DNA sequence: GACTATGCACG
DNA sequence: CGTGCAT
DNA sequence: AGTCATTCATG
DNA sequence: CATGAAT
């Protein structure tokens, strides 16, 4: 077992944590409420489900232990009720690469688990940037009335709780597929096989200065 | 061309080298600062870098590389591992390094790789290093021949007993348990006054081990045997308790456990006792420890005899274990089985060399300075003349000789005078200089006392050992039973 | 508690966040200095630490960690693997890093881990950093706000073409082969004179890529295509020779292979032909590469069409490959497909920027001192009343003020005067000072010229490029064939 | 694991037993591949004297040694079926290198006596400073510095010329010149029993 | 960025 | 066994 | 002190 | 299938 399980098996409040790296992976085990929170360290960069073969996608340890740990099976063989967690939260560094990961994961939770996503079940944790913690460069100027977090790993097991894991002190972005169509196009282009649409998308949307 | 050694002799030379080195320079602590060489290097390096309790944290890897390139020519994983340990408050009684991030847990899971963690010395580690600039400890060259390293730190408190060691050389090995900082100090204070103190008086201040893990230590007799010969076998038992529940279902709650024990394995090994049913009627083991408390609750059955469960757990798990002293350390360059006395003595011995060295250093400093000040007070009364005379001089050297010959100033005073910046000729108040002249004689005096009178020196050793104690003292965690 | 976002939005402020960073700040070289950020940080750091070609090697880990705590908040593996590359001379035409130890082979076996190796900048890497201390390039805060780092090096030689780059971000990739140093300089030298130069003419100076592994580059028209649009496919083929062995059997001897190609795999794949008999005639495939040469022997059987074998291997192995240009770089904060012209021009634009800054800088310094010397030359004429005045002054602050108001000195001068050591009052030789006022006037003119004569500026830039050429120029390794 | 010699020839070939992959890698580059193989040893080697001939045949390092030396181990040891003419031990100049030499020699002495009493087992002598071997050979080179912390901080072509090149290298050759005073030497130092050794250390190791 | 095996002395 | 510096 | 896997765009 | 900075 790569995964660290919740103490009591209540798929009614049980949350599955997808953490980037064993560094933060562990710093997450320690800081948790063990009765209802499990931890699954994601060792590496999660595979691109939109780019690769549904043959190779299945023979990928990081995806398997998610198909097994989620307990519903992927594809259409997906029973959204025989799952094992109410909320599935994606916990990553507040960095560029963490962002990249938030991506690759999403595309999987849509390509191969649309239901879990449409059922408003998938979330995205929101770790802090500064320390009296803040989240945006504006919320720092208000506290000036000074540590800078380079990611989840350089954070202490007690601190990560009060700030991003505590179901009271935390703020979770809740993924919803609002317009199933204008969404299919976005996941399809960013993470797709075709390079030239991505290029154009970056050119039209990304401001270089 | 080839030379022929005897197998008997090649094996002799080679194992001898390893043997000696790995003894005095790897697995065993110096009896005075209670540090293995890598530990010492870590601390010293971090200090040289201003990576201290008061200044920012610092990516660990930065530190580790600096250590590996200036002082400790070995794996970066050894260095970090050791650096990590010194920062884990469940292995050290009084942590030497503070680390932001994942340093592990009592569950024994691994720390974050050094890329993730940042670190700095603890306030108290500061004290191990106190006065080190002041030429107070013998330095040698680093493996490089590029930089000098301390061979022992000043040790403003007696680290060897306070944080313990362990400990696997060749021919010898060591195991010394942590001790309460406040008590070890009380012990050393007494022995400073009564050199000849014997173990029994000593144990009135230093009753025995104080594991950061806490718990219960049974065996007052073997503690003495230990404090006496260095070896000895005490007993360490978990702090238990009983809660009551619904249906008349009693519960065993554990809150402290045996030093050096892996909470996780302890929990599984217990739960195994349930599964295998090695003793009648356990319900469910559960680790309910969260970030601010240790709690293994062992739930029992409706008609369950709690005092047999508990006793089986003590006998057949690590819920209670045997801690064996084997106090080995490195006195005068070689390994020594040592008891509570040789230890506490060498510490005083050392603190002594340290306080003398420090005092000579400060004394010479104040002296060289007093000298300059005496110089300046004279000048002021002949300022015009000295200016006039410099002006008439030819280069800088001529000025100085002229000062010497004409006013009996000394080389060192002439230099001082002649290299004052013009604006100094404004703040020309002597009453202020006279004040410093005095502050300085008083200082020189107080220090000369210390050097000339063993009793005045030991009186410092004591003053200081108390401040440390006042400043860092804490309660016992482990309780004693004979 | 919660806040909702669209799947169409959370994939927007993410992948667009990643994209930009990976593109601006990771996998693509800056067109002026030819460095991806990791590399530029590596070089800046090693240089900041006097870890250079003329001083001793420094343990790789010491370096690596310093980079990681000062500038590059990332993997130490990533940092070392990069440092290692900059040091291997079958990947770099002009290596930027010198590494004592096992830094790898063309067989591509792993470099020793960072705990074993030591390293320092190469002499020519000095040239990449030349004049950094002179405010030539723009700096910015580090991820940490403790230190400023350069965004681009001064680049005294045109690295991006000389060494090459590669090359995989998101939405763009890059492949730029290495080039002979002398040639790229000739090219830029020409274009400094003729801003409006045709590729055809430039190519008289820059005939095509020069891989450090040599070999044969085939495809004149395809090089042009690349030098012009930045995309192009050339063929790279191994240097071959044939040896008539005794028995009527011929032997193909390989002595150079294609850039980026693994000698170990290449031998394998070739022998895997021999073993499957895909083409017929191969007898033994035997690598004879020693420490001072490349040599693969392909022993063919007696009577066997050595052309059919040799050609088979060219098509079906890496004995011969297609090398694709895909020259992308970061002009103005953004990725740009570019050819020889935008490249050389961007470099030239940069050197210009640099040489101007550099010159504003020394001139500033030379001004500030000339101003003081003017001040001092004056004091000498009025020394007596000046000492006099500093005398009647209340304090340093009042002396400067007094100096100003009484005799027109300026802050800058008032300060220099008021902080002279008493012994300066010995000297009264205006003649040495006047020789310096002259020297400084001259220095300033020369610089000022440079700053305000576009032409003057360029001949300097050329003067320097030629010196770089004279000192580091080396012969082609890769032959060209239409 | 092993890197062969480009040509089998049980009479001329040398097997280099190297300390750790990184050194074993500088060696794979310096060798004369025609007659020099390289088998790198990963970490401290198993004490064939302290442990059970059971767990001994389970140590990969040891298996991949009995098999490449190609003559089996112990009593079933065919001295003649040997694979190499000279077996060379290359470890760092440092103490742990010294330690390994010990661990290996005890193996070759205990489970392959024949190859040891045959003077086939050698020990490379890398250079301490840079080219001088002994502290004295150093003071000489200052008339008419880089100290080496291990074989791994040395460059490939430097390695060759100084230790691996037959024409230019100095070797020790472990000769058992007394089967009695060379047994009581292994068992005291590598034996299961700790007291003897604690004594031997106490008697022969001067701690200054 | 986890996993994998050794030496050493000791109950 | 499991310890902690070393390979 | 090696070994395993993923990104990204390209021919 | 590699490539080389990244997880
Ligand atoms: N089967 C497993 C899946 C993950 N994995 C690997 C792997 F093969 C190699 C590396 C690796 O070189 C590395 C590094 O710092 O250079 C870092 N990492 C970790 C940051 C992710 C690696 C990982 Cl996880 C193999
Ligand atoms: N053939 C064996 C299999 C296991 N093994 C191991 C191993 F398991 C762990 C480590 C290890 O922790 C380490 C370190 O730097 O801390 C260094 N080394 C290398 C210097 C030797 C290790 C090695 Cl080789 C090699
Ligand atoms: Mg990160
Ligand atoms: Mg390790
Ligand atoms: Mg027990
Ligand atoms: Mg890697
Ligand atoms: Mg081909
Ligand atoms: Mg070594």
């Amino acid at each position: 077992g790569k995964l660290t399980p919740a103490q009591s098996k209540n798929p009614a409040k049980n949350e599955l944590y997808l953490v980037e790296g064993d560094s933060a992976g562990g710093s997450a085990k320690q800081g948790r409420d063990r009765k209802f929170q499990a931890i699954l360290p994601l060792r590496g960069k999660v595979i691109n489900t939109a780019k690769a073969k549904m043959a190779d996608i299945l023979k990928n340890e990081e995806i398997n232990t998610m198909i097994y740990t989620i307990g519903a099976g992927v594809g259409a063989d997906f029973s959204i009720e025989d799952a094992n967690y109410d909320k599935i939260i994606i916990m990553t560094d507040a960095d560029t690469d963490g962002a990249h990961i938030q991506t690759l994961l999403l595309t999987f939770f849509y390509r191969y688990m649309r239901p879990l996503v449409e059922a408003g079940h998938v979330y995205i944790a929101l770790p802090p940037l500064y320390k009296a913690y803040a989240w945006t460069d504006g919320e720092l100027e208000e506290l000036r009335k000074l540590q800078r977090y380079k990611g989840l790993g350089e954070m202490n097991a007690d601190q990560l709780w009060e700030t991003t894991m505590n179901p009271e002190t935390r703020t979770l972005i809740r993924v919803t597929i609002e317009d199933l169509a204008r969404a299919e196009r976005r996941v399809n282009v960013l993470m797709g096989d075709k390079v030239e649409p991505r290029r154009k998308w970056i050119e039209d949307n990304v401001k270089f200065t | 061309n080839i030379q022929n050694m005897s197998l008997e002799d090649i094996m002799g030379e080679r194992f001898g080298r390893y043997s000696k080195y790995i003894i005095q320079d790897r697995a065993l602590p110096d009896i005075r600062d209670g540090l293995k060489p890598v530990q010492r290097r870590i601390l010293y390096s971090m200090n040289k870098d201003s990576n201290t309790f008061d200044k920012s944290y610092r990516k660990s890897a930065k530190s580790v590389g600096n250590i590996m390139g200036n002082f400790h020519p070995h794996g970066d994983s050894s260095i970090y591992d050791a650096m990590v340990r010194m920062s884990q408050n469940w292995k050290n009684r009084e942590i030497l390094v503070e680390m932001h991030g994942n340093n592990g847990s009592m569950d024994g899971d691994p720390p974050a790789a050094m890329r993730y963690t940042e670190a700095r010395l603890s306030e108290i580690a500061g004290y191990l290093l106190q006065d080190i600039e002041k030429k107070t400890v013998p330095f040698a060259w680093n493996f490089d021949d590029t930089e000098k390293e301390p061979t022992v730190l000043p040790a403003a408190f007696p680290n060897l007993l306070v944080n313990g060691s362990t400990g696997i050389s060749a021919g010898y090995a060591t195991d010394i348990p942590p001790h309460n900082l406040a008590e070890v100090i009380d012990a050393a204070v007494y022995m400073i006054d009564h050199p000849t103190a014997k173990i029994d008086k000593l144990m009135e201040f230093l009753p025995g081990p104080d594991f950061p893990t806490g718990a219960i230590i049974q065996g007052r007799d073997e503690i003495k045997k230990a404090y006496e010969t260095g070896k000895g076998r005490v007993v360490v038992r978990s702090k238990t308790e009983i809660e009551k529940l619904k249906g008349g279902k009693e519960q065993i709650v554990i809150t402290e456990i045996p030093y050096e024990i892996n909470k996780a394995n302890l929990v599984k090994k217990i739960d195994d006792v349930r599964v295998n049913n090695k003793v009648a009627g356990i319900a469910e083991v559960r680790d309910e420890s969260d970030r601010d408390g240790l709690r293994i609750a062992i739930e029992l059955k409706k008609d369950a005899n709690t005092e047999l469960v508990l006793n089986y757990l003590f006998k057949y798990t690590d819920l209670q274990i045997n801690y064996n002293f084997n106090m080995v350390a490195i006195d005068n360059f070689t390994p020594r089985q040592v008891g509570i006395v040789p230890i506490l003595s060498s510490y005083i011995a050392h603190r002594r060399e340290v306080i003398l060295a420090r005092s000579r250093f400060d004394k010479e400093k104040a002296e060289k300075r007093l000298h300059i000040v005496e110089g300046l007070i004279r000048v002021i009364s002949i300022l015009d003349e000295v200016i006039a005379l410099i002006r008439a001089s030819e280069n800088k050297a001529d000025a100085k000789e002229n000062l010497k010959v004409s006013y009996d100033f000394t080389e060192e005073q002439a230099e001082a005078i002649v290299t004052l910046q013009l604006y100094r000729l404004t703040n020309t108040d002597v009453v202020v200089l006279q004040e410093e002249e005095a502050e300085l004689r008083e200082k020189i005096a107080m220090l000369a006392a210390i050097i000339g009178d063993e009793r005045t020196m030991y009186n410092l050793m004591k003053k200081e050992l108390r401040e440390v104690k006042k400043k860092f003292a804490t309660p016992r965690l482990s309780s004693l039973e004979d």
